């Protein structure tokens, strides 16, 4: 088919980016990144071993208490509020790539993140409401 | 105005069945109702709240039963300390208790 | 456990305005009401009261509403769970009528519907 | 509302602090915790960096072995043995406090540990033989 | 019961293996493995520490772009082709052990994570697609 390779949708529309997800989800943990020698050069490889590690569970830390653990696309019960963009559909996912996205929707990026977290801290208190008959 | 049964009594190994009732001040579908063994001048036990929660200890010989017009309490398999007097209660989460008349048994 | 040690049996004569302590134990203080409570002999217990040793918060049944001054003090620390505190029991427009025994028990729960239940008792004191 | 704070619910009853988990979820992994240089503040933040990633993954296999992985609160098949506490749900949940909670139970923990292990291996052993249709 | 311990069913047939998973399941991040010295003995044991990490996530990793997150015994849409191996059901779950298995199929490894890599990418794909009414 296509294939275009580890962030080659990176000037896709989000909608066709949005079809090869896990190509920037499996080089986010190996690369090529066996003694621990502390030379110049190891001490610098055993940086970038933690730092990698740290920065993919801070990741799947956040998709967890969203409830979305090992999900490449979980759908969630946030509204989206129009003044985050009130762009439409077909002029998002037919039109705009995912770094221009980033680039307007940034400011509410941490206002989103608050919404998710308590709506996943209340949707598994009702389920265990649920099943307590 | 919360009224309770005169007075009754049974014998070793038979049950006993206490009342409470009173009108819409104090009783009772929308009030909750303890029962508190009492002997005469001495320290009470909270037996029964929540019209059926047993505290922690109670025999479970003891319950409550909840009508929509009057509270009850049976106690089961008599036994010598059952001799006391008890007196039932009517309350809300933020109010105070209304107690009973009482009931020698 | 839990314990409310009570004050004396002391006696005195109408008019008068009279202290009845009760000292807990074995228990946080502060996480349970300290309730009121009074067996008359010419009269059916009676439920006078409780206070709040956390929030400060009393509240008293009408008929000791303006007659009744209900303190505690802050508690002292024992342990993590463990505590020992004091409530405090006045009585202003006071006759020879009064005449009974006097309860202070604390709370049941910490939440819910039964909170302040009178739940734990003293030994109870004699009056005039 | 309310919004205690990290582990701000420490002193309030089980049921309440049952309700502000992302409170403390999301603080097991970020802080403050960019090269790596060997002095004596660097090897010890990157121990400190190291051991948090590790006691982090610890009770995120537990969760796992357990089916509950990325949950707040699930709900599990192993009944409760009285003999670990008597208490009753209304004397556990407005009363005590998840301190000395732990305190009583931490005798047991080990035991109810297991039970969990192996129903989730009998589980996931039933649904496959369930599929297999 | 049994209990054959860590690896203790390493010589026994793969469906009797494939009851105590739990065993080794545990077992791949803890071990033995409380200040950061710099010494022979502790550049050692810190280098055992972050590569027990990194292989326990490049595995858990793998289980999440599959479906199989939290999972030990997860089923698929890939189907079996023959050419892997063209043995019965009764002849391996009842006869060949884990290690021999390995050994014969470890050529369509490779083939074999990338069909179910793809199988996730379109189910949840079609997950949001059905959700959408
Ligand atoms: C980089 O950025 C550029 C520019 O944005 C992207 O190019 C655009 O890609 C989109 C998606 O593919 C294109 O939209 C499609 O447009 C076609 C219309 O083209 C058809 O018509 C031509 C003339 O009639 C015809 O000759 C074509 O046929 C072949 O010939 C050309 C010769 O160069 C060849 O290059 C083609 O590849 C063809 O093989 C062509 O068929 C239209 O048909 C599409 O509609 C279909 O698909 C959509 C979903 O995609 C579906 O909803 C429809 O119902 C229908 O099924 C689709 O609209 C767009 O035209 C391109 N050009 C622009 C926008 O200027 C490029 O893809 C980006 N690449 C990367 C890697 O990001
Ligand atoms: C620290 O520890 C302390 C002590 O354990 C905790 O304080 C206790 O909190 C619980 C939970 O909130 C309380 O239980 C509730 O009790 C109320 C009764 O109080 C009401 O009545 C007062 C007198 O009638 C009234 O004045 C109050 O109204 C306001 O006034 C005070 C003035 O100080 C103000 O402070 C109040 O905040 C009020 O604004 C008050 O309304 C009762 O109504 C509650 O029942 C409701 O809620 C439960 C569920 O919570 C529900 O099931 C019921 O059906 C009902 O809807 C509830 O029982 C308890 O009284 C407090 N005090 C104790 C136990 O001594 C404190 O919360 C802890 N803090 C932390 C951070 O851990
Ligand atoms: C290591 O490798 C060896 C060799 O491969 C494994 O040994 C084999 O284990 C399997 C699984 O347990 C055995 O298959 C079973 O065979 C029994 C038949 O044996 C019965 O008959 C004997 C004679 O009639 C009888 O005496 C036995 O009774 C006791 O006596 C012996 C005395 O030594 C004692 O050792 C036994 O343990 C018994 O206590 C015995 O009962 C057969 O009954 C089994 O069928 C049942 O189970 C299957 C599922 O497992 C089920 O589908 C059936 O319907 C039925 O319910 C089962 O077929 C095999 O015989 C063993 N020997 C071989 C293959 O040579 C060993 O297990 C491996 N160990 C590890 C740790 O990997
Ligand atoms: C959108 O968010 C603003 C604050 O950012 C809030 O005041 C407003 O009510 C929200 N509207 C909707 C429709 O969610
Ligand atoms: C984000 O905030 C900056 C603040 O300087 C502002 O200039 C910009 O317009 C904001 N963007 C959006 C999309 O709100
Ligand atoms: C109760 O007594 C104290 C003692 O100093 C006093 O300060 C307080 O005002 C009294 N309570 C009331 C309601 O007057
Ligand atoms: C509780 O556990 C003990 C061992 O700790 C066991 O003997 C007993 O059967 C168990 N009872 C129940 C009801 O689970
Ligand atoms: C836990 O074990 C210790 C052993 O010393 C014992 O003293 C304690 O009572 C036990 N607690 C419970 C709740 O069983
Ligand atoms: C099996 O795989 C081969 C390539 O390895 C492919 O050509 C063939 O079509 C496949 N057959 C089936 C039945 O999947
Ligand atoms: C795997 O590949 C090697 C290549 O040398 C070959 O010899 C072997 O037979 C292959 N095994 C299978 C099961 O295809």
């Amino acid at each position: 088919a296509v294939f275009l390779g580890f962030l080659g949708a990176a000037g896709s529309t989000m909608g066709a980016a949005s079809m090869t997800l896990t190509v920037q989800a499996r080089n986010l943990l190996s690369g090529i990144v066996h003694l621990l020698k502390l030379t110049v050069w190891g001490i610098k490889q055993l940086q970038a071993r933690v730092l990698a590690v740290e920065r993919y569970l801070r990741d799947q830390q956040l998709l967890g208490i969203w409830g979305c653990s090992g999900k490449l696309i979980c759908c969630t019960n946030v509204p989206w509020n129009s003044s985050w963009s009130n762009r439409n559909l077909s002029e998002i996912w037919d039109n705009m790539t995912w770094l221009q996205w980033d680039k307007e929707i940034s400011n509410y990026t941490q206002i989103i993140y608050g919404l998710l977290e308590e709506s996943q801290n209340q949707q598994e208190k009702n389920e265990q409401d649920l099943l307590a008959l | 105005v919360l009224t309770q049964s005169a007075s009754v009594s049974g014998s070793l190994g038979q049950s006993v069945t206490i009342s409470c009732t009173g009108p819409n001040s104090v009783c009772c579908s929308h009030k909750s109702i303890s029962w508190y063994q009492w002997p005469p001048g001495r320290a009470p036990t909270l037996i029964i709240y929540e019209d059926n929660e047993r505290a922690p200890g109670i025999s479970p010989r003891f319950s409550g039963y909840k009508s929509y017009w009057s509270a009850y309490l049976t106690i089961s398999d008599l036994r010598p300390e059952d001799e006391t007097t008890y007196y039932c209660c009517s309350y809300t989460h933020n109010s105070g208790c209304v107690f009973g008349t009482g009931t020698k048994v | 456990q839990g314990q409310l040690v009570q004050s004396g049996a002391t006696t005195t004569k109408p008019g008068s305005s009279v202290k009845i302590s009760c000292k807990t134990s074995g228990y946080r203080f502060n996480f349970y009401h300290i309730n009121w409570i009074r067996q008359t002999a010419g009269r059916g217990p009676e439920w006078m009261g409780w206070i709040s040793p956390y929030s400060g918060d009393k509240n008293l049944a009408p008929a000791f509403q303006d007659r009744v001054n209900m303190t505690t003090d802050t508690e002292v620390p024992v342990t993590s769970f463990t505590s020992t505190g004091a409530a405090y029991m006045e009585i202003r427009n006071l006759t020879s009528d009064d005449t009974g025994t006097y309860f202070c028990a604390k709370g049941l729960l910490r939440d819910g519907s039964s909170t302040w239940l009178p739940y734990l008792w003293g030994q109870g004191t004699l009056l005039t």
